[PDB]
Formats: C-alpha cells, structure tokens, sequence
C-alpha cells in the first residue's frame, strides 16, 4: 500500500504539564470550568477527524491553556491549592469526599482572589456546543465508492407462461 | 375430426411445446449466468444488514 504519514519531533514539543494526578484531580473542577472552550475545540476536532495527527494544534492549545490555568494558581492562590491537592494525593482511592475543608479553602481563595465558580453536580458532563471555522470532513473514513446495488424488481406480475414448464405438466 | 382441426391442433400443440422447449434453454442459461455473476434476483445469498451499525459518537475517538 502506501507510506503512513506522521508529523516531526518538532511538530510534537509542547511544554508539557508536568503535575501529578492529584494535582490535576484537585484543581479538575475549575479547570473544565475555565478551560472549556480550547479542551472542547479539541475534542470535537478528535471525534470529528477521527486523527490524532489532524488534532496536534488544538491539542497544543489545550496545552496552552491548562498551564496558563495552572500559572493563574501558582501566582494567587499556591498554598490552599498546596494543602488541597496533598489532602487529595494522601488517599489511594483519591477521593475528594475526605478533603471537604481543603477544598473550601481552595474554592474561597479561588473565588475570592480569580472569581471563578466551581462547577455544580451536573454541568461537566453537559454536552455543549461548539463553534469552530475548520470545516467539516466529508469522508473522515477515507471510504471508497460503494458498489451499485442490485437492480430492484419492478413491472406488473405475469402468469407463468405455460405453467411450471416441467416436462410435461401443462399448468 | 376434421383434417383441419387434427392440423391446426397440431400447429397450435406445436406452438406450445416449442415456445416450452426454448424457455426452458433460456430458463437454463438464466441460471447459469445468475450464478456466474451473482447480478440477478436469484442466488442472492444474504449478507449484514447496514442498519445495525451503532454510528454514535463512541467513548474513544479513533474508530
Ligand atoms: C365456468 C366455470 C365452471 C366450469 C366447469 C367445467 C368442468 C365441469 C366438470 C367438473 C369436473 C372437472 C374434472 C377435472 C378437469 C378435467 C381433468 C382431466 O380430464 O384431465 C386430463 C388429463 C390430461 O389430459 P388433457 O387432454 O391434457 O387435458 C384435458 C383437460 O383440458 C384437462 O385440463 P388441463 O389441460 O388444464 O390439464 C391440466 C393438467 C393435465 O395433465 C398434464 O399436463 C399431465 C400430468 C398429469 C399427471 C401425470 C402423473 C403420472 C404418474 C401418476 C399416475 C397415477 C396412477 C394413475 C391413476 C390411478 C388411480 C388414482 O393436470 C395436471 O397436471 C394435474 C394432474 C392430473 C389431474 C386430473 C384430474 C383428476 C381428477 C379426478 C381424480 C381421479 C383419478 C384421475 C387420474 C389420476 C392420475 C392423473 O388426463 C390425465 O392426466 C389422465 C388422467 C385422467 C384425467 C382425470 C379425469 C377426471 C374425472 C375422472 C372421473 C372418473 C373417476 C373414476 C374413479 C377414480 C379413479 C379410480
């Protein structure tokens, strides 16, 4: 067949967000709060190309903006995100029921310092809309032409002519 | 009977069984060709119906 097309090194160098998973658990909530419209960008482009290589850009700027996310705590808000995330990281299951009062330390200083909203039971998990100028893929599949059907069956029923034809039998 | 009516019996009972004969060739040949090709409305074995693929938006992307 063919050669199989992948981008450069180059084309794959983004700052990466070098945090751990309590980290990105803690701050979860705000982020797809904050960060929605480049993540969404992204995912729809990942659904609708159905290519991750058609997807590095967008993927660049979901990692444009979960850092720039991550700087916006870091300059206000370090320390009750510090103690929060800890709280988070203690647990093996991670939950976040065990760190209620870390949390509304965090939410405080979050609200109070970058007037953000932490999410309800409900909204995260909404299907959105999004709207983009990058077109449409019309065969994501890379599908070839199907074959033409069989002719279908169409004229007005006749009587069989001179019956079953079988070797003597006249009807 | 008349002669008559023994011959036009006769050419009529011909006309049968000849247009018979000859369908039954083509009847034969029919076959032949539908089985070969596989084009017509006979030996039309089935295959997947189409409308069973689930075309949702699936939980990972790349499919
Ligand atoms: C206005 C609206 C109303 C109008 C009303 C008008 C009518 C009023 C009267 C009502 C009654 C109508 C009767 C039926 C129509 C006429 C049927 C007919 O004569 O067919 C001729 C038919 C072929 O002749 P034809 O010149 O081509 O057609 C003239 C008509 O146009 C025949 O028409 P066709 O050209 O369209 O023929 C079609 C085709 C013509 O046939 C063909 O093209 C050839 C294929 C025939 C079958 C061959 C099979 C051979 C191997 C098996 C042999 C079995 C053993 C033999 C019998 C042993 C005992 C059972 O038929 C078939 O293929 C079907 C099979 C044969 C059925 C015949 C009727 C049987 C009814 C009574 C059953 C009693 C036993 C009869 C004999 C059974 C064996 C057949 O003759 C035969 O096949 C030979 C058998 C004899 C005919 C049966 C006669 C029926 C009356 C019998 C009374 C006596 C009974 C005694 C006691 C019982 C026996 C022990």
């Amino acid at each position: 067949p063919g050669i199989v097309e992948l981008p450069s090194l180059e084309d794959l160098k983004v700052q990466e967000v070098k945090v751990s998973s309590s980290v990105l658990k803690a701050a979860a909530h705000h982020y797809g709060a904050q960060c929605d419209k480049p993540n969404k960008e992204f995912m729809l482009c990942r659904w609708e190309e159905k290519d991750p290589r058609r997807c590095l850009e967008e993927g660049k700027l979901v990692n444009q903006c979960a850092l720039e996310f991550f700087r916006q705590i870091k300059r206000h808000c370090a320390e009750p995100f510090t103690e929060y995330w800890t709280c988070i990281d203690y647990s093996g299951l991670q939950l976040f029921r065990r760190c209620r009062k870390e949390q509304a330390q965090f939410d405080k200083c979050v609200l109070d310092k970058l007037g953000w909203v932490r999410p309800d039971l409900g909204e995260l998990s909404k299907v959105t809309k999004v709207k983009t100028d990058r077109p449409l893929p019309e065969n994501p599949y890379h599908s070839r032409a199907r074959p033409e059907p069989n002719p279908e069956v169409e004229g007005d029923l006749k009587p069989a002519r001179h019956g079953s034809r079988l070797f003597f039998w006249t009807m | 009977d008349a002669p008559e009516k023994n011959y036009e019996r006769t050419m009529a009972i011909l006309q049968i069984e000849s247009e018979k004969a000859e369908l039954r060739l083509k009847e034969l040949e029919v076959r032949r060709l539908m089985r070969a090709k596989g084009d017509g409305p006979w030996f039309q074995y089935p295959t997947i119906d189409k409308a069973l693929i689930d075309h949702s938006p699936k939980a990972t992307p790349d499919n």
